[PDB]
């Protein structure tokens, strides 16, 4: 007898691997969960809502913050129709020396990656101009988060 | 009729062949240190991280990315064998804490009966001990194989 | 884990009831959850104090003194050479910290060489170990806070007081380039007894322990 | 391990037991068939929900139904 | 039966070589199967594990790792040589359970003297939807 | 600075935090997920 | 004599917890130092930069950057 | 069948260990050419894999007609030989050179003939009993499955395990026949001149041939460009005939993905719909059995998967070569 | 896919200038294969030549790292559990009787993935090299030019 699934007492008592691989695809199944009542299941989905909102808005954070970053936003905003868009710094060990010289696109000095998220045009268009902003949003969206 | 079951009971799957009936596989095998019963389980541990940790600075020094490089290939090759030693030692700690969580209850039944009361690497701090002389002869054979680069008499 | 406590009102940690000295109720991850973890934890605090009280000491005396920085103090000439000076530390230091070990083993005591206890005066008292713990800990900081000082600031300890005791409205750290992080940082820290007590007013039953990879506490919750 | 029920529909043809390689079905005196037989299973621990009894099962719908879930050593048919 | 039989470790075994099919560890820390037949001949048999063995004159034992092995060699003997056999479970701590001919005339066959389990006196289709019975623990059909 | 307090990571941060969310974390990852999975009662 | 060394070598690691809290030092100790000291010694071709390497971006015209 | 755990178990390691020192070196040199260094590659301009062997017995049969066969007068074929015959100025018959990329193909290949023979053996072997079913010999050789019993018998007969080794032989023999006509139209095809002698193509087998993009780019993208463009021409037949295959190859994967129960309900629903204004057959329609529709997949892909190479060969052979 | 095959190459052949390419080239399969994913794809495949590589060579891994994905994803969909079974059943065996590794043991039994399990490992697998392939190729092709 395990306790990996926690929530299912019936697949801790699976001695093979399918145990593992069922307890994480039934992991938010809460309606066949052992032993759990209609208010507490609508509290866990209260719950979880709460966490995928925190998740959303620490993954639009750090896409401020990356843009802020790594990219050319100021360089973007002089230049739209000509500069590109930089999503985020390219930092592998395992590049090599022709890799690394052909991703240093946008007049950017490192390797960095061309975004096409439309962020740019996005934050240009709601006056959002400085880096400066873009971090300001990034540690308000954090702490929303 | 060479080809046989040991022990003379066909329920069982192995069976005893000329790869194993062998007298210098047979005692090639029993000689070797995961098969000392008698032996502490971090002398053993010792023992095969030795030579594991040996082999594995080879193919890092030779086709490692910095091959080409010279002076600094071995010592690359080297600290990579030393971290998967690390990595294997980390693995070795993880399967004593997870396989010997419980107790066993039987022993090995070795050939004509006389059989040992239980074998200390199959406990849990048995286990343990056995991946720390695992990771000590990991570090020192690697340590052997970088100064085996530096004192030469061909090639590395 | 003592009536003094690490935030006034503070619950003990239910591993942390004060049997050993220098408790505090201060265990927010609860790295050391055994006893024998905890009483190695004990050790390498105070072998770790114990160096920071030598070297804060030191480099109170060498800015006393007039000696030339310590962080710069590296690269000064000195005699007998770096490689043979570090090659017999690590040979006393083998025999010296081997003797340290096979003492604790054997006794758990803090002895020197082959004196376990090495207390030729005998001023043995769970107080003396209490005091030597507060200046240990002290030494830490301020040791964190001398190489703080000397990485943004450039300057001693002695230079340090002195721009204080001269302007301290703006010669303080948060004015400096490390301001505004030291700044957020201790509102943190000010937020943090707070968010601990609405932890266990909402969690009045529950256990509310934290889970890390570091401990089995979580090994209870489920 | 599974669930193996046997409903009223049953008529005793006592060939669901036959093709059960488990011993998990048994045959026993009933009063609602013409048969007087009932499919009964009373070692239900040691199915593994092959479902031949309900290719064997001649009525319409299957009077033996077999659920699966809730595997064990011995429902997952592992000699290991 | 009319009695309950104990298996007898002193009956001999089918002469069979080596074969990679057989038992494994679970034998040891689980439990194991022991099926047992009387033969009137030597005749020539295939394990349901391996290849073919010649049964010995009188008692035999068989080792099997899962009850449908012994299952499997009950109903080829049976089909082949009407042989009727009977096969027991021998858990890892010695325990020998009777599995096969609990009343010792086969499922096939009602004696009796045996209870209803697990039967519903409802018809199929007749169960309640999953709504009735949701978070109560209980599936429609084990009601 | 003109207002980096809204704080600028430095230059050379990639070099210390890509292998720390690329093979630190993934091995502490491994490790606990290990000891879950293999928790008897 | 062989044996004392190596017993004396693990009795300090010899719980799995002493050897779990050596290879995480280790580990995280190894991967600071590397890139922050590791790379820019050994030369690697991660923290050198270009010479002067692809600005100009499109074969179809427009040429962006 | 008493070892035959052992022989599946051996054969199951050498096709694992082929199929990682086959193609995680097609991978590694895929991954060094996108990470711009060729110098770590599995090529010949980098370290290398020379077919040692294969040049040396192409060596001694060059010979051969020196010491070990007098009589003949030359070589018993061109593949090893030194001279480059050549009819109506296209060259007949060249020899050939084997580099790192050929030694990486034919370990490839004995790779993809090992785990088809092992999928062929197990079934052979595993027909008449299994640990897993026990009476496998009573259920006779086709059959679907025994039931999702045991956590699911699908595909346990031998007639399904014939069913995988079907695309099993395809991917084998679709490989081959790639490397064959990769091979000859970069090495030995072509046409001579008086200033050395042009291939069909520029010798692209020995420098893209090492990686799995090189291998899409410069055989089934550099080439099958005049089956597409073969419209308005006499080739256009191909072209029809390559798109009529990539639509079976297609339609392959509805009977190979999809089960039974679907169906029969879909054909439920349609049985009710021809009931409402009663036409409905006096034959039951049902749904292909599970061996019914696993045949009909794997026909449908094999037919589909043959064309498509038949018509991009031939179209690409006619309109070149 | 279909609907995007249709966004990308109209507004491809509008960002282009040649409108009446794509009017005259729709109409017939052929036309689309050849000058969507034949013609478009030449920028993407040409990421990393044995000559030298480029800004696409992330596009064209991409690219066929999705074909690898999708293929692993017919792996899982065409051969159905059962087979697995008895093959991990034979390196159960492998494991239990070999020399220098039956002292490392599983705690979990070896089991082949459920068929429903299995259908969605081939669905998943499917879906993100399909999404992977189609990525690379639609940002290669329409970075590649602009
Ligand atoms: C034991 C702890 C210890 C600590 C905290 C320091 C502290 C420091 N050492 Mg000292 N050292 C230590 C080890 C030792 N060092 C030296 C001898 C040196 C050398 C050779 C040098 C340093 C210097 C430095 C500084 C490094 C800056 C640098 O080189 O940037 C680049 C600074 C971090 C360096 C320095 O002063 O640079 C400013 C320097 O030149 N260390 C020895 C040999 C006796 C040590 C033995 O314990
Ligand atoms: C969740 C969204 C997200 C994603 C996908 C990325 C992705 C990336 N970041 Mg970024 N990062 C983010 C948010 C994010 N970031 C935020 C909000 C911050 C500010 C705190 C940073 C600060 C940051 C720095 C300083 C660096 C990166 C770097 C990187 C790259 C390497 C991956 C790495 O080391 O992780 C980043 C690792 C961290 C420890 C920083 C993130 C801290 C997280 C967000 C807080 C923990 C939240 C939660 C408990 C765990 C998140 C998991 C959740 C999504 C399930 C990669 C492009 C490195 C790089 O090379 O730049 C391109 C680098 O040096 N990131
Ligand atoms: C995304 C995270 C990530 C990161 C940051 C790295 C980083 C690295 N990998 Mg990669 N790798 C990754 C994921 C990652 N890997 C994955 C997911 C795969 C599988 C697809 C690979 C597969 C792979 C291969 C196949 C190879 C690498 C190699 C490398 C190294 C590049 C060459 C180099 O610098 O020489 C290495 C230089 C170093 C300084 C690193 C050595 C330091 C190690 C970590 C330990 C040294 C300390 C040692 C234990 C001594 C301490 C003793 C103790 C007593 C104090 C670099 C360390 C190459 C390599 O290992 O080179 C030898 C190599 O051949 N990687
Ligand atoms: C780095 C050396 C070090 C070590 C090993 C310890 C160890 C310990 N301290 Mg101590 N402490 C330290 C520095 C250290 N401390 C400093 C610098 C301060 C001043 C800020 C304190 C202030 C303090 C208080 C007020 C209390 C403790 C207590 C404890 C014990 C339980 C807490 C625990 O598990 O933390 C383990 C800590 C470590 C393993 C080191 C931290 C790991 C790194 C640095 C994190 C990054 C344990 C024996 C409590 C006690 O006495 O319980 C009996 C208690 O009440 N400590
Ligand atoms: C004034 C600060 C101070 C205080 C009150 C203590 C207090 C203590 N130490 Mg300590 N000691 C200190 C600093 C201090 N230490 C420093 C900085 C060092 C390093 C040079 C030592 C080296 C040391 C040794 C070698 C030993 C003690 C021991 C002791 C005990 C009694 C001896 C004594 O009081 O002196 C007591 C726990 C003894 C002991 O084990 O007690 C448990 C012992 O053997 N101390
Ligand atoms: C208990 C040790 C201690 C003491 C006595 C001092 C005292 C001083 N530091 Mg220092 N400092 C400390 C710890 C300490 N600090 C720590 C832990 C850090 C972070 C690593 C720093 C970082 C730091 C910087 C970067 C600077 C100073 C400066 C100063 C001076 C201005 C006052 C100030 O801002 O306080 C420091 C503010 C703090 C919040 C630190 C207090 C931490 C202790 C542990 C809290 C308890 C204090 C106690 C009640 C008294 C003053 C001489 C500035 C200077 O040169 O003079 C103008 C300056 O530039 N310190
Ligand atoms: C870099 C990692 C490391 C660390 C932290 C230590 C630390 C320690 N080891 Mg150790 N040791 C190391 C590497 C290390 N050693 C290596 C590479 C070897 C060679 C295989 C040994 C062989 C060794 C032996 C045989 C013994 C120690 C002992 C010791 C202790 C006293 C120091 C000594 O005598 O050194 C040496 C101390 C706990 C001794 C000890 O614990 O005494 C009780 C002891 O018996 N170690
Ligand atoms: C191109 C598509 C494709 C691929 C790659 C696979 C892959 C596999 N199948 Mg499958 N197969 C497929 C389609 C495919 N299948 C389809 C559609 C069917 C239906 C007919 C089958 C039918 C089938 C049968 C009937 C059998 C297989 C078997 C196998 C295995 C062969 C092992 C081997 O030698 O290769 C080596 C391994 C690979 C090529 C996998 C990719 C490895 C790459 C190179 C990366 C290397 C590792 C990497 C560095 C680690 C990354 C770490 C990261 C997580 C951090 C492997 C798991 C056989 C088996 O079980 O093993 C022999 C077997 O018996 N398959
Ligand atoms: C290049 C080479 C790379 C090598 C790998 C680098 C990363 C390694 C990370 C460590 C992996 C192992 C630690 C996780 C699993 C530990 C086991 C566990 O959960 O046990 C509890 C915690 O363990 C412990 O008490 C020991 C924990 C080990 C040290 C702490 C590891 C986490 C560090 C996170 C850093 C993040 C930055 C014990 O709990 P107990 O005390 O009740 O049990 C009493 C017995 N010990
Ligand atoms: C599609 C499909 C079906 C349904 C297919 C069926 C019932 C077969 C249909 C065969 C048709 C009727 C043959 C004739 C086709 C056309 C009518 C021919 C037209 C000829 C023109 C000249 C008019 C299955 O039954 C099935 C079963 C198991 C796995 C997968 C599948 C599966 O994928
Ligand atoms: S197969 Fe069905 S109808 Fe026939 S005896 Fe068994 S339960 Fe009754
Ligand atoms: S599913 Fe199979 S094992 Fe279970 S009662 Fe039916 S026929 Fe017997
Ligand atoms: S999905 Fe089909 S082949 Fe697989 S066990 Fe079920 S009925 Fe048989």
């Amino acid at each position: 007898t395990k306790l990996f699934p926690k929530f299912s007492q019936g697949l801790a008592q699976d001695p093979s691997t399918r145990r593992i691989w069922y307890g994480l695809a039934t992991a938010h199944d809460f309606e066949s969960h052992d032993g759990m009542t209609e208010e507490n299941l609508y509290q866990k989905i209260f719950a979880s809502h709460f966490g995928q909102l925190a998740i959303i808005f620490l993954w639009t954070s750090g896409n401020l913050f990356h843009v802020a970053w790594q990219g050319n936003f100021e360089q973007w905003v002089t230049d739209p129709i000509h500069v590109r868009p930089i999503a985020h710094a390219i930092w592998d060990p395992h590049f090599g020396q022709p890799a690394v010289e052909a991703f240093t696109r946008g007049g950017a000095s490192g390797p960095v990656n061309i975004a096409t998220s439309g962020v740019y045009q996005w934050w240009y268009t709601i006056g959002l101009r400085s880096n400066q902003e873009l971090y300001v949003s990034s540690v308000f969206l954090a702490l929303v988060s | 009729q060479v080809i046989q079951p040991i022990n003379g009971d066909p329920f069982v799957g192995m069976l005893e062949t000329p790869v194993t009936s062998a007298p210098i596989v047979a005692n090639y095998l029993s000689n070797l240190p995961a098969y000392r019963t008698g032996v502490a389980p971090n002398l053993r541990g010792v023992e095969i991280g030795l030579a594991h940790g040996f082999l594995l600075a080879g193919p890092f020094i030779k086709l490692g990315p910095l091959r080409d490089v010279p002076g600094t290939a071995e010592v690359v090759g080297c600290m990579s064998a030393a971290g998967l030693v690390l990595i294997l030692a980390l693995c070795l700690s993880l399967y004593g804490n997870a396989a010997f969580q419980n107790q066993p209850s039987m022993g090995k039944k070795t050939l004509s009966g006389r059989p040992l009361p239980q074998d200390p690497l199959m406990s849990e701090e048995g286990w343990a001990k056995f991946a720390a002389g695992f990771t000590v002869g990991g570090l020192s054979g690697v340590a052997w194989a970088y100064i085996l680069t530096q004192i030469l008499p061909y090639y590395s | 884990a003592g009536r003094e406590m690490w935030y006034p009102g503070a619950t003990p940690p239910p591993h942390l009831d004060g049997s050993m000295l220098g408790d505090y109720g201060f265990d927010p991850l609860r790295l050391g959850t055994n006893p024998d973890r905890l009483k190695w934890f004990r050790e390498a605090e105070l072998m770790n104090g114990r160096w920071a009280m030598a070297a804060v000491v030191g480099i109170l005396f060498t800015d006393l003194v007039g000696l030339p920085k310590w962080w710069e103090a590296g690269a000064q000439t000195y005699p007998i050479d770096n490689q043979t000076l570090l090659i017999i530390e690590i040979a006393v230091f083998s025999f010296l910290e081997s003797k340290r070990y096979e003492g604790y083993k054997k006794t758990g005591g803090t002895g020197f060489a082959f004196f376990f206890p090495f207390d030729p005066m005998g001023m043995r008292s769970q107080d003396k170990e209490l005091k030597e713990l507060k200046n240990g800990r002290l030494a830490m900081l301020a040791f964190l806070g001398f190489a703080s000082t000397a990485a943004v600031n450039g300057q001693g300890p002695i230079e340090s007081l002195q721009t204080h005791l001269a302007d301290p409205a703006h010669n303080n750290i948060f004015t400096s380039s490390v301001g505004k992080e030291s700044c957020v940082f201790v509102a943190v820290l000010s937020i943090l007894p707070m968010l601990i007590e609405a932890n266990k007013a909402l969690g009045k039953g529950q256990e509310s322990v934290p889970l890390f990879p570091w401990n089995e506490e979580w090994e209870k919750v489920a | 391990a599974h669930v193996v029920k046997i409903y009223d529909t049953c008529i005793g043809c006592t060939q669901c037991v036959r093709a059960c390689p488990l011993d998990v079905l048994e045959m026993v005196p009933w009063d609602g068939c013409k048969a007087a037989q009932m499919a009964s299973s009373p070692r239900t621990e040691d199915c593994v929900g092959c479902k031949r009894c309900e290719t064997a099962c001649p009525t319409d719908f299957l009077s033996v139904r077999v659920y699966l879930g809730n595997e064990s050593t011995r429902s997952l048919g592992l000699a290991y | 039966p009319w009695k309950q039989p104990e298996l007898d470790p002193d009956t001999p075994s089918p002469i069979f070589g080596g074969s990679t099919g057989g038992l494994l560890r679970k034998a040891q820390v689980e439990e194991f199967y022991v099926t047992t037949w009387e033969s009137p001949k030597e005749q020539i048999f295939e394990m349901p594990t391996g290849g073919a063995a010649i049964m010995r004159k009188g008692p035999n034992l068989l080792k099997l790792a899962r009850k449908e092995h012994c299952l499997a060699l009950t109903t080829q003997l049976r089909t082949k040589f009407r042989m009727s056999p009977c096969f027991y479970r021998v858990y890892a701590d010695g325990k020998v359970e009777y599995l096969h001919p609990k009343d010792g005339v086969y499922p096939e066959k009602v004696n009796a003297g045996r209870v209803g389990v697990n039967q519903n006196m409802r018809s199929i289709g007749k169960n309640v939807d999953p709504i009735k019975v949701k978070f109560t623990g209980s599936e429609p059909f084990e009601i | 600075a003109t207002e980096g307090y809204p704080f600028v990571p430095p230059d050379w941060a990639p070099a210390l935090f890509v292998p720390l969310t690329g093979l630190v974390l993934p091995a502490v990852g491994m490790a606990w997920a290990f000891t879950y999975i293999q928790k008897e009662r | 004599l062989q044996e004392e060394f190596f017993q004396r070598a693990t009795d300090a690691v010899s719980r799995r917890e002493a050897l779990n809290g050596f290879v995480a030092l280790t580990g995280v100790a190894s991967i600071a130092l590397f890139g922050l000291k590791g790379a820019s010694t050994l030369e690697l071709p991660i923290t050198k930069g270009p010479r002067m390497e692809k600005t100009e971006n499109g074969k179809g015209g427009i040429l962006r950057s | 069948i008493r070892h035959r755990d052992a022989i599946i178990s051996h054969l199951n390691w050498v096709s694992i260990f082929l199929g990682f020192h086959s193609f995680g070196l097609y991978i590694h040199n895929d991954t060094m050419s996108a990470l711009g260094r060729p110098q770590d590659m599995f090529s010949d301009t980098a370290i290398q894999l020379q077919p040692v062997f294969a040049q040396w017995i192409q060596n001694t049969h060059f010979t051969a007609p020196q010491l070990t066969a007098p009589n003949a007068l030359a070589a018993t074929s061109l593949t090893w030989g030194g001279d480059v015959v050549a009819v109506g100025g296209k060259v007949a018959m060249m020899p050939i050179a084997l580099g790192t990329s050929d030694f990486l193909v034919h370990h490839i290949h004995a790779f993809t003939i090992h785990v088809t023979v092992l999928i062929l053996l197990k079934g052979v072997l595993f027909a008449r009993s299994s640990r897993l079913i026990p009476d496998k010999a009573n259920l006779g050789f086709r059959f679907p499955c025994d039931g999702p019993g045991r956590g699911g018998t699908c595909q346990v007969s031998a007639w399904d395990h014939v069913f995988l080794g079907l695309f099993w032989m395809y991917n084998s023999l679709s490989i081959v026949i790639f490397h064959f006509s990769w091979k000859m139209q970069s090495d030995v095809w072509g046409t001579v001149t008086d200033s050395g002698v042009s291939h069909i193509t520029g010798g692209n087998f020995a420098q893209s041939a090492n990686t799995i993009n090189g291998w899409l780019r410069d055989f089934l993208w550099a080439q099958s460009s005049q089956v597409i463009q073969s419209y308005g021409s006499a080739l256009s037949a191909y072209g029809l005939m390559f798109l009529g295959a990539h639509f079976v190859w297609a339609f392959s994967l509805m009977f190979l993905f999809s089960g039974r129960g679907y169906w029969q309900e879909l054909i439920e629903s349609i049985v009710w719909a021809h009931n409402k204004l009663r036409v409905a057959p006096s034959i039951q329609p049902r749904a292909l059995s599970i061996t019914q529709g696993r045949a009909v997949g794997v026909a449908h892909y094999l037919l589909g998967g043959i064309a498509t190479t038949w018509s991009f060969f031939l179209a690409r052979i006619i309109a070149v070569g | 896919g279909w609907v995007t095959f249709y966004w990308h190459w109209k507004h491809l052949t509008l960002w282009q200038g040649n409108v009446s390419q794509f009017d005259e080239s729709s109409t017939y399969l052929m036309g689309w294969l050849r000058d969507y994913l034949w013609l478009n794809s030449s920028q993407l495949i040409n990421g990393y030549n044995p000559f030298g590589m480029n800004s696409l060579s992330v596009w064209a891994w991409t690219f066929l790292f999705g074909h690898l994905v999708y293929a692993t994803g017919f792996m899982f969909l065409i051969s159905w559990r059962g087979y697995w079974q008895e093959l991990i059943e034979t390196l159960v065996w492998a494991h239990e009787k070999t020399p220098l590794a039956n002292l490392v043991y599983w705690k979990d039994k070896p089991v082949a993935l459920s068929i429903v399990q299995a259908r969605l490992v081939g669905l998943a697998h499917f879906s993100v090299g399909y999404i992977f392939t189609y990525a690379a190729f639609l940002i290669a092709s329409t970075a590649g030019r602009f």
